[PDB]
């Protein structure tokens, strides 16, 4: 039911600042000659960027290709992860291992800090389908929700 | 049964007979004989046999069919030889109809069967026209439906129903002009298919 | 007579299709998901071969939907993939397939309706 | 309910109407913009509920096999009355 | 951008381009090519005309359904100008005439009906003004086409500072009265072919840099009158009006390398001689090219 | 102008990965512990060719391929491209 | 400000939880004059003369397999191994946990509606977060 | 892979058709400019000529040659025997399209199309 957001406050046109410090429609040619007349006056850290929660993978790996022509290495999400012993080094280290499709497969499963029924609620749904046809035993780690 | 169309066995038995009497006198050529529920026979043959088995139907004393009612091409993508060329003669003499059936791709070419009927002259041109099925030895090969230059061959399944270009008078250079076409409203395509199946009785084996 | 031609099977010459629309499109091979709307399934036994989403505009005039895309509507069947794959490739489209979804078997039971000890216990008929 | 917008406008039923800054009004300089002036939402708030004695009614549209599609209309509910869906008219159960 | 006016589509008839141009003067030579590139990629065109509208019909197939829109307009009435602009993004004036008439002379035509349709579009808010002078414009011409022109010039700079105003050669086409004008019959000349002209305009409606300037239009080459006329005789295979049009005719075309031309609007300058058969072939009753001065 | 990241990928089952993977189970540790913080992605997918990848300075990357390479052979390789600052 | 591309309007590369590859398609193209995001990029990096090396979404594609090869094998789970190794580094160097208690930061259904941008822009989600809040 | 021809047997063959359909085309351009009253060169016309031509290059099959040629021929026939109109001549040339852009950054500020 999201998707009506998809019709309301879109970013339609390019747009910059003006001399009253207004952002104001203009030209695609205007708005990326801006953008690339700064990216080629500074270097290494003086260069970051952010990644949202929704890009693309194509958008991600463009844009690090294009920091990392200026020397930058500054690429960061606003999600964290620690970056501690292996860090991004190893995908085990960040990933769901089991799988969606192996929770049917567990008979103990341990939650740690999360509330899945609201972040992942079709891995929740798995685990009730475990929990009422395989009789699951889930213990929990965390504020006792529902 | 009032709203229920009455069968006739009589008729299929006669065309079953005779379908077999067809495949026995060309064996080299036949490939399937069939009868419709609603009594049309149905000859399938290799493509090279296009020749024999239609100077047989219309010269042999039992058939005699002498009337190439209608020559036609169907589209099947899947199939590796996508067109299906079909014949449907009649005959006088014994007051029946036959469906000659055989199979081309976009580049084996296809007997001209103008020698047996004469009626087969335009009815070949269209269909290299609209499917691009060349006939090998025609009198006179060429367009007969489309403007002169068109590109492609409409009826194939994959020619887009508005085609590729269109066509306006320009002033500027004072003569009709063609252009990549644009529809001020786009052709709505509609997905009218039941999910559910209406005919068990030809249900395909899974 | 024969020929022996060992060449791969390619008719982009020879379709009349404009070059813009062999090589910038991207078939779509596929069989197609089950609408979740209905339990019917006979509409998931065949192939389909779709091409990329192109620009559609509103009608200055009416409103209407208006398209340049002349393949936005093509949409092709095949018994397999196969089938598809061969006619993509003789045509020069560039494609994806996308592997066939099959529900797994199920296994049901109604009198697990009524367990004496398991959680399949329904409360409520 | 023809109401106009501040640039004189007639706003429709479907409440369409070109803003101000909108070229595609210049269709209209010159000649006119064609406007229905009778709101079918305004002239059904105009009829009158039906009272009735029973806790279902049926409502073809009046006219027989010229009206709707014949439908029952639950009037269980206490704190409103029972819209047909075909043709907006009201009933509500007496007493 | 009001979102009526973001271009969508392929550039073609059916496409939105977003453009909403007035144009003033349509029904003529020029008017007519400038109309038909307008609507070849769906732009909203707003014809005003003072003559009949049968005199209009060969500008309707030049856009789709409702793209092209007419006006009845009078010259000395500005609500009738103000009703025609007020909506549009680009005003382009055309207007014009060869020759003086009881009702309009020079003056009336080349003076103040710009300035007025200047005026009245500062008012409305159009952001783009397209103005057509001429190459030998001179306050202190022999002709008094010239020098009406020169003084209009003038009064639209002012007026409407950032207007764009194009000085165009003698402009050869189908529909001219430059091939034709011989081909019914000490200078140097450099005619330009219609359709620069035309490409030009609408590259200028395009581009953002043209706003404020004076550009003038001139074809490739330029040719002696004399050899020019010689020209055109071998092509229409023919054996070998009024005051003022001749003293234009016998003006030499003014050399102006301070001002851009066709070449920095992206259009390339067609030469006489790839055209004048197309021009001249209605002539012939049923070829060394002249020489150009370098 | 010196080295940004290592990339390794290989195959989870084909032998020719079979170096890379011991090389992994055994010195990557001892690796990341000389260099904290130097990236060394390792991804493994299916039916890979085993290959390293180093980026530098500026986006330029090399890549070397490590098919049917020894644990030993692999050691050198990262040796090589840790030594080397292209 | 420089308009993208939304989930729907774009035909990219999402990778799931379980490090599954998946991509979208398009289904309608980006309103007005918004454009897909690596094409900015790409458009970006020409105009500051260090051009990127991909033209076509396949390119760009190839390039993402040079990165992490499993980003381009669409809905397979490519296993991940050497959790051994990870748990090493990770006693490498202890740190110390807060007593605070693990507290998730959505506790009910009012904070499961609006997480996004496209979510908190929904009109529907607002009458959900309205019902359920009142 | 054994298929039946068209006219040639085999790349020797079909080449030898495209050449002799070629000297048609070449030969006939000076009499189609003047029968048509076309308003472009005879360089023009032999110009297109070969650009036709050369984009079937790459073509190694003698069946998809054979074809080509057939309907090149055909094309002649039309042409020489005045079935085509003024109009269907000149469609070679597409006179009424504006170029369409060919790189990256031109394609990208007009639309969403590669
Ligand atoms: N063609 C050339 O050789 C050159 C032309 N120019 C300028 O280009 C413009 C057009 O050239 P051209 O198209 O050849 O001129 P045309 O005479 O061919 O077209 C003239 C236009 O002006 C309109 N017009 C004339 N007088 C009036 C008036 N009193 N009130 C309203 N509308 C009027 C005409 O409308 P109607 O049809 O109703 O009379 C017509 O649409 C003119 O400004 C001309 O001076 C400049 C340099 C060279
Ligand atoms: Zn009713």
């Amino acid at each position: 039911f999201a998707y009506d957001g998809l019709k309301r406050q879109r970013l339609t046109e390019p747009m910059v600042r003006n001399e009253k410090g207004l952002l104001t429609h203009t030209t695609w040619e205007d708005a990326l000659s801006r953008v690339a007349g700064m990216l080629q006056s500074f270097q290494g850290n003086d260069v970051a960027a952010i990644a949202g929660g929704l890009v693309d993978a194509e958008a991600l790996i463009a844009l690090k290709d294009l920091l990392n022509r200026v020397d930058s290495d500054t690429l960061c999400t606003e999600e964290v992860f620690p970056t501690a012993g292996a860090g991004t080094d190893l995908r085990s280290n960040y990933l769901l291992n089991t799988t969606i499709a192996g929770v049917e497969e567990a008979d103990v499963v341990l939650l740690v800090g999360t509330n899945p029924r609201f972040e992942a609620p079709l891995f929740n749904a798995r685990i009730r389908k475990s929990w009422l046809h395989n009789d699951l035993k889930v213990a929990l780690i965390g504020s006792p929700v529902d | 049964r009032p709203t229920v169309r009455p069968r006739n066995d009589v008729a299929h038995k006669q065309l079953s007979a005779f379908g077999e009497y067809v495949a026995e006198i060309l064996p080299k050529y036949v490939q399937q004989v069939q009868v419709s529920c609603f009594n049309e026979l149905e000859i399938c043959i290799h493509p090279d046999g296009v020749i024999p088995v239609l100077t047989f139907l219309r010269d042999h004393s039992n058939a005699q069919f002498k009337s190439l009612a209608d020559l036609t091409a169907v589209d099947i993508p899947t199939r590796q030889n996508r067109f299906e060329i079909v014949y449907n003669l009649l005959s006088l003499r014994f007051n029946s109809r036959i469906r000659v059936k055989t199979y081309t791709d976009e580049l084996t070419p296809i007997e001209s069967s103008v020698p047996v009927y004469k009626a087969a002259n335009w009815y070949e041109r269209e269909i290299w026209d609209m499917f691009g099925v060349f006939f090998a030895n025609h009198p006179d090969l060429r367009r007969i439906l489309t403007d002169y230059g068109f590109e492609g061959h409409p009826f194939r399944k994959d020619f887009p129903l508005s085609g590729y270009v269109e066509l306006r008078y320009d002033d500027e250079v004072k003569r009709v002009v063609a252009e990549p076409v644009e529809l001020a409203q786009e052709f709505r395509k509609f997905d009218l298919n039941s999910p559910w199946e209406a005919f068990p009785a030809y249900r395909q084996p899974p | 007579q024969l020929i022996t031609v060992d060449e791969k099977l390619d008719i982009t010459t020879i379709t009349g299709v404009p070059e813009e629309h062999i090589k910038t499109r991207k078939a779509r091979i596929f069989v197609p998901a089950r609408n979740n709307m209905q339990s019917g399934v006979n509409n998931t036994k065949k192939w389909k071969m779709e091409f990329d989403t192109r620009e559609r505009w509103e009608n200055p005039l009416m409103g209407w939907a208006s398209t340049a895309d002349p393949l936005s509507n093509l949409v092709l069947t095949f018994s397999t993939k196969e089938d598809a794959v061969a006619f993509a490739e003789k045509n020069g489209w560039s494609y994806d397939v996308e592997e066939r979804k099959v529900p797994k078997p199920k296994s049901k039971s109604y009198g697990a309706n009524f367990s004496w000890n398991k959680r399949t216990r329904v409360s409520t008929k | 309910g023809v109401r106009t917008s501040p640039t004189g406008e007639k706003v429709t039923h479907t409440g369409q109407v070109y803003d101000d800054g909108d070229y595609r009004k210049v269709r209209f300089v010159g000649r006119q913009k064609e406007v229905n002036e009778n709101f079918a939402i305004d002239l059904i708030a105009e009829q009158p509920v039906s009272q009735v004695g029973s806790r279902v009614i049926s409502c073809d549209g009046g006219g027989g096999a010229l009206g709707h599609p014949r439908v029952y209309i639950n009037l269980d509910k206490e704190t409103k009355t029972g819209t047909c869906g075909y043709c907006g008219l009201q009933f509500r159960q007496q007493h | 951008l009001h979102h009526a006016v973001i271009p969508h589509g392929k550039g073609g008839r059916s496409s939105v381009s977003g453009i909403v141009a007035t144009v003033f003067g349509a029904t003529g030579f020029l008017g007519r090519y400038v109309v038909n590139h307008l609507g070849r990629m769906g732009s909203q065109v707003i014809v005003p005309h003072r003559c009949e509208p049968y005199d209009t019909m060969h500008l309707r197939p030049m856009g789709d359904l409702g793209q092209i829109i007419f006006m009845d307009w009078n010259g000395r009435d500005k609500d009738s100008i103000r009703r025609a602009v007020e909506h549009s993004s680009v005003v382009i004036n055309l207007v014009g005439r060869e020759w003086e008439t009881q009702n309009f002379d020079f003056e009336d035509v080349f003076v103040k009906i710009p300035q007025a349709i200047a005026q009245v579009s500062k008012e409305a808010g159009v952001e783009k003004f397209i103005h057509i002078s001429h190459l030998n414009a001179d306050i202190k011409s022999s002709s008094k086409y010239l020098r009406s022109k020169a003084v209009g010039e003038k009064e639209v700079r002012e007026t409407f500072p950032e207007a764009t105003i194009i000085k165009p050669a003698e402009i050869f086409g189908r529909e001219d009265r430059f091939l034709n004008y011989f081909a019914n019959i000490k200078t140097v000349k450099q005619p330009v072919y219609i359709v620069d002209v035309t490409k030009g305009i609408i590259n200028a409606i395009k581009d953002p840099d043209a706003r404020g300037k004076t550009f003038a239009f001139v074809g490739p080459s330029r040719y002696l009158l004399f050899d020019l006329v010689q020209y055109v005789f071998a092509v229409a295979h023919r054996p070998f009006t009024t005051r003022d049009k001749v003293e234009r005719i016998h003006t030499t075309d003014k050399i102006l390398p301070h001002l851009p031309g066709l070449e920095d609007l992206g259009v390339e300058a067609t030469p006489l001689e790839l055209k004048a058969i197309e021009v001249l072939r209605r002539h012939r009753t049923y070829v060394q090219p002249a020489k150009t001065i370098p | 102008l010196g080295l940004r990241e290592i990339r390794i990928h290989l195959c989870q089952r084909s032998p020719g990965s079979q170096g890379v993977r011991d090389f992994i189970e055994k010195r990557y540790v001892e690796l990341k512990k000389a260099n904290p913080d130097l990236p060394i992605l390792i991804r493994e997918c299916s039916d890979v060719q085993p290959k390293l990848w180093a980026r530098y300075a500026f986006g330029q990357e090399k890549n070397v391929s490590l098919n049917n390479f020894s644990a030993d052979q692999v050691t050198r390789a990262l040796e090589n491209v840790l030594s080397s600052k292209a | 400000i420089l308009p993208g591309a939304a989930y729907t309007e774009k035909s990219a590369t999402y990778v799931n939880t379980e490090g599954r590859a998946q991509q979208t398609k398009v289904a309608v193209t980006p309103p007005g004059l918004a454009r897909e995001d690596w094409k900015i990029i790409r458009a970006l990096s020409e105009i500051a003369g260090m051009t990127l090396p991909y033209d076509t979404l396949d390119q760009v594609r190839n390039r993402l397999e040079e990165v992490s090869p499993n980003l381009v094998r669409y809905d397979d789970v490519e296993g991940a191994n050497y959790f051994q190794q990870a748990s090493e580094l990770s006693k490498l160097v202890n740190q110390q946990l807060l007593a605070d208690p693990l507290v998730p930061p959505q506790l009910t259904i009012k904070d499961f509606y609006m997480t996004d941008s496209i979510s908190r822009a929904s009109q529907t989600m607002a009458k959900c977060v309205k019902a359920v809040t009142e | 892979t054994s298929v039946k021809p068209i006219f040639s047997r085999d790349m020797n063959e079909a080449k030898r058709r495209v050449r002799e359909l070629y000297r048609a085309w070449y030969r006939e351009v000076p009499n189609t400019v003047h029968l048509f009253q076309l308003d472009i060169s005879v360089k023009q016309g032999r110009d297109k000529v070969r650009e036709m031509f050369k984009k079937n290059a790459h073509i190694t099959d003698p069946r998809v040659v054979d074809l080509l040629v057939i309907k090149g021929k055909m094309e002649l026939e039309e042409t020489i025997k005045v079935w085509k109109q003024r109009t269907h001549v000149m469609r070679f040339f597409h006179e009424t399209e504006a170029p369409r852009p060919k790189d990256f950054l031109s394609k990208f500020y007009v639309g969403h199309d590669p």
